[PDB]
């Protein structure tokens, strides 16, 4: 049942990909580590929540 | 860095007037120009850290 | 697809411009903001972009043991006239600022919750007797359940309650909770009332706290040491820390630029002038 | 269109209600989310909901307040504000259960040598700060309620004194959206500006918002229409000018669930 | 664009700098021809030039005058205008020989309630008239070229008479264009109008002019910008209105040759 | 593909010599160094190599938790006048001179640093009362946070900034920590200043140290005894190991040759003379 | 994600290469101790920064 998964490695040693090994212990998720691997998503809903879609290079109001 | 720093300093942001705001008669010689800053998508953050604009004494 | 650890967009180069097309011009009256970047205002080289949003990221950000109350108890003298002192901490995260205001950047959340208790404890009395290794009882008592009422009644048998035996000395201890609330999601922010004032019934009957819900939201923590009474008092302290683990939120708010001034939103006389003076053509 | 279509000019209909408008900056919906009915999948109240239709689902015009270089700015309760409404009222009434989105249309025009930005913020959960400060959460549900009415934000914060009989109710200050945050950063929140030299008003698509699939319109409000001046009213030269603010409102894709005899408030 | 796009609405962007114009009487580009560099075939000085680039091909504001009932008219001359302003100047004194073509902007705003037309042209080889009637083609370099604050147009000629100490100076007499020529003909040069109820201002794209590739840019002056009032400024009822002209210039495809030490003129 | 650990160049087999070839001959005016070997100026034999410079590597050299500063702590009796004592550090490697010199060796580095906490505590007064197993919490307040000014303010809940909570008694604290530089590589030495000296602005103002950047590099280590005062003063000490792993050197540099005079290069007047005397002649 | 190395081995017992066994349990490389297993490289841009390469059985300076 083991998850290997990959870590983004910052400064490299002067010694390819390098990677981190987890396993769940508890039958309860709530019990479990934070995975982190998480996801980004688009502003949108909140820097241009307005009906009729914007182009940029154009007037906004016309 | 998220404080004043000499070293990592960002410069100087100034508005002028290029002509001057001209208005007819019967019209308000003033006005009131409001100002909004946001980031742009090249834009983040580092070191997660405890903020001092709010605090607890007590 | 895209990973919160994904390096952002790369600038591209941009050359002079002379056109019908006007980037720089809008209209923040309809509610948008301006998706602008350095190339549509100036002229730009180009550059392969390696920084990430990784940190800033909802779990990352809260991703974080925060301290949200220190209960105090004691195991005194048998002969003391005064009761042995055990504790009773009605479970939030408002008895605290810091990890409140983080929370509050937002109306409602979503999460698994692991609970880190930091126990410590001393002598009170310029005495000189001593006292053997002391074992703490942390009793979760869930809205319903019979409230303790002596260090050592009938309750602390928790027979169907969960209880968490500490010894001192020995590494903090530790327990992860589910999402256990009676809604969707946790309520940051309720603008409503637990009660429906009726007119056909008595002002007193209908009336209840502005922005409360569940009178008893979620129980309270009754921590006791279960040693018994020793000579030499011995004063004990418990932290604990709160981390919000597999968390989701949503509805973004403005955090709280004012003093704290008790579980609700009310601001008090003489904290409303945060900002400080700063001239309007001054660096 | 070079048909002639365009941004500014908007029409909008509901049941038997249709609204139009020649000078608008568009229109807003709500964290990009249109109302909807309640979903199986994400049901609660096993009983047939009532869905009133055309009935509710339609335009309400509510009072129409008063603009002047004097005013801090207003602020309505949703659903509260629709409480008295036709048969939207009566059936939030009749039923313990119900869950409705909104329309909000607000209105305010003047002229070409008039000046001034109405700020319009549709805030979910907007609770609001009391007038207390020796007690605290203590507003009382009549006063937290004002009905279509609604109330409004003051420049100052003026503490209720009397500990014998309170008054019970919420002290708004303008600066801190009357919740202890800064108004600068309002704008977080779904909304639009109303400015006099672009556009007569300010339409906002308001989703139902909430930690549950659907609850009690009666005991508590899921959205909080505020309304501030972000720039001050003026006018050629007079020195006390004054402009209507007209708000009409719509609920949209509503239901209700828990029918039983109607619900007779303690509103005074 | 049935999107939205316009002649009146422009946006130009040079290095750091950007323009931006709501009401424009679209663009000119000089005898139909856009700013280069010196091609091969076409090249004089054997030695690697000096390309600025952004540095010096960006947008200069030069000092706002005053446009009243009374003014006569003013007068401009390239590159002199530019001589220094910032990294442009700098690369244009260093250097022996330079060429330079520019992007020349003119600002000017009222309202609608506002009457008047700035006749705003570009003329190569913009060669004015002297103050004197005794002597001939005897205007001092110093008096030849004003630097950013430019010259001014005169609705009289009227003769320097100090023989013993001449002013050695221009008399440049606006219905004459400064030069012996009708004012009616100088649109036969590139140019635009700016008529206070249909514009702005005015926009002119100059090309690099001359007899030869490449010249002295400090002992000869290529581009002549010469701005008068085609119909007088004039306002509601008062008797003496005013509105600025403010006139920003960009360097473009600009080139430099022959380095060494810096150029100090005696400009006073 | 040469690895560290690999046996160096065996020594070839070599005869007499009398050609027209010179070796031994050169120009060190050119600013390089002959690349000569035994064989080329005398007779050698075949020798089998297994020597390496697997122990000299940049890691290996390095690779050594070394001490970089002693905090000082304490707990005192409730009714002492003077305030319980909690320590602040500046993060740092130059307060000690062993690493800092070793790193010098170098003028940019690059790693991820391992920080290792051995806490020792000890009875201060001729007293014979005694005191509960002390917890300490050593708090991580980087360049902006809120600095603590008491041992028990609102700051040490830690919301955000990392808190490491050692129990005494227990098996040395250790966390591990990114290359966290503002800048692509560590600078050991920054030939300039973090301001401007502008003519047109008062003198004063355009003022700065020599060598010196960030005002605040890396933020302090906030450490205190989180146990409430006890009867009998007990008097802690933190002792920093530092080690830097992962870790990347460039552009060499000399060795510093006299004793250490502040954070800068530096020296101070007596310290000028390291070589001992010894005769030209004499073996 | 197991990930298994060669020891280098020096006094053998009177007991065919041996092997160590490494794991990695953390999602940050700064975690991460120590590989050893490090690259060298020629001194050249030290010993030999000239511009036009030399020739040791040949004249330094011709
Ligand atoms: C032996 C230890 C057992 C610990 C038992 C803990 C269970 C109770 C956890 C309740 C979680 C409450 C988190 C905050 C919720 C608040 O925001 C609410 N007012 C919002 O809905
Ligand atoms: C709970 C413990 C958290 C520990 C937090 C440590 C983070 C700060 C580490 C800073 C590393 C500094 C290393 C030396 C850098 C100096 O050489 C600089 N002057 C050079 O750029």
């Amino acid at each position: 049942g083991a998850q290997v998964s990959s870590q983004k490695v910052g400064a490299h040693e002067n010694s390819s990909t390098i990677n981190y090994t987890t396993i769940n212990y508890y039958r309860d998720s709530a019990s479990n580590a934070a995975s982190k691997q998480d996801f980004s998503q688009d502003p949108s809903k909140f820097t241009e929540p307005i009906k009729d879609v914007l182009i940029k290079t154009a007037p906004m109001l016309n | 860095q998220t404080i004043d720093d000499s070293f990592t300093e960002g410069g100087y942001i100034s508005v002028f007037y290029q002509t001057r705001i001209v208005v007819p008669l019967s019209t308000p010689r003033e006005m009131d120009i409001l100002g909004f800053v946001s980031a742009c998508n090249d834009f983040s953050v580092r070191l997660l850290r405890d903020t001092t604009h709010i605090e607890q004494k007590a | 697809a895209a990973t919160s650890r994904d390096a952002l967009p790369n600038t591209e180069a941009s050359g002079p411009t002379h056109s019908k097309e006007i980037p720089a011009l809008t209209a923040v009256e309809t509610g948008a903001t301006n998706p602008l970047v350095p190339s549509d205002t100036v002229q730009t080289r180009h550059v392969v972009q390696h920084r990430s949003r990784s940190e800033s990221s909802i779990e990352s950000f809260f991703a974080r043991g925060a301290c949200v109350t220190i209960m105090t108890v004691d195991n005194p003298a048998s002969t003391t006239n005064k009761d042995k002192l055990f504790a009773v901490w009605k479970i939030t995260y408002k008895d605290t600022v810091q990890l409140r205001r983080k929370l509050e950047f937002f109306t409602y959340s979503r999460f698994d919750m692991e609970l880190t208790f930091v126990v410590t404890a001393n002598f009170t009395e310029t005495n000189n007797g001593h006292a053997l290794n002391q074992v703490y009882q942390i009793m979760y008592v869930p809205p319903g359940a019979p409230v303790p009422e002596k260090w050592d009644d009938y309750t602390w048998q928790t027979s169907s309650n969960p209880s968490i035996f500490y010894t001192y000395g020995t590494a903090p201890a530790r327990i992860s909770v589910p999402y256990v609330g009676i809604s969707n999601a946790y309520s940051h922010f309720y603008d409503g009332f637990s009660k429906v004032p009726l007119k056909d019934q008595s002002a007193a009957l209908g009336d209840s706290l502005y922005g409360a819900a569940s009178l008893n939201d979620f129980g309270i923590l009754a921590v006791r040491v279960v040693n018994d009474h020793n000579p030499t008092k011995v004063t004990s302290k418990i932290r604990v820390y709160l981390k919000p683990k597999h968390i989701r939120v949503w509805c973004p708010r403005p955090p709280r630029a004012v003093a704290y001034y008790g579980p609700g939103v009310d601001y008090k006389d003489g904290t409303l002038t945060p900002l400080s003076t700063k001239d309007l053509t001054t660096y | 269109e070079a048909c002639g279509y365009s941004d500014r000019v908007l029409q909008l209909t509901l049941g038997n209600s249709t609204i139009t408008t020649q000078e608008a900056a568009n229109s807003v919906v709500a964290y990009g989310r249109w109302p909807e009915y309640l979903r199986d999948s994400e049901a609660n109240p096993v009983d047939q909901p009532t869905e009133p239709d055309v009935a509710a689902c339609r335009f309400y015009t509510l009072d129409t307040v008063s603009w002047t270089k004097e005013s801090r700015g207003w602020w309505w309760k949703l659903p509260d504000a629709l409480r008295d409404m036709g048969l939207f009222g009566q059936n939030m009434y009749y039923h313990y259960l119900g869950r409705s989105g909104y329309t909000v249309h607000v209105q305010c025009n003047a002229s070409k040598f008039h000046q001034g930005a109405l700020g319009v913020f549709a805030v979910p959960e907007m609770c609001l700060a009391g007038d207390s400060n020796t007690t605290t959460m203590h507003t009382s549900y009549q006063n937290a309620n004002p009905g279509e009415k609604g109330g409004t934000f003051t420049g100052t914060f003026t503490p209720d004194n009397n500990q014998t009989s309170p008054a019970r109710r919420f002290c708004p200050v303008d600066y801190l959206l009357g919740n202890g945050t800064l108004l600068g950063n309002a704008f977080v929140f779904p909304h639009q500006i109303i400015n006099l030299r672009t556009n007569n008003c300010a339409t906002l698509v308001l989703p139902y918002v909430n930690s549950l699939s659907i609850d009690s319109m009666v005991k508590h409000n899921n959205w909080g229409i505020a309304i501030l001046p972000l720039a001050p009213l003026n006018f050629a030269s007079e020195s006390s000018p004054e402009i209507p603010i007209t708000l009409t409102i719509a609920p949209m894709c509503c239901e209700f669930n828990g029918l039983r005899n109607i619900t007779l408030p303690r509103l005074q």
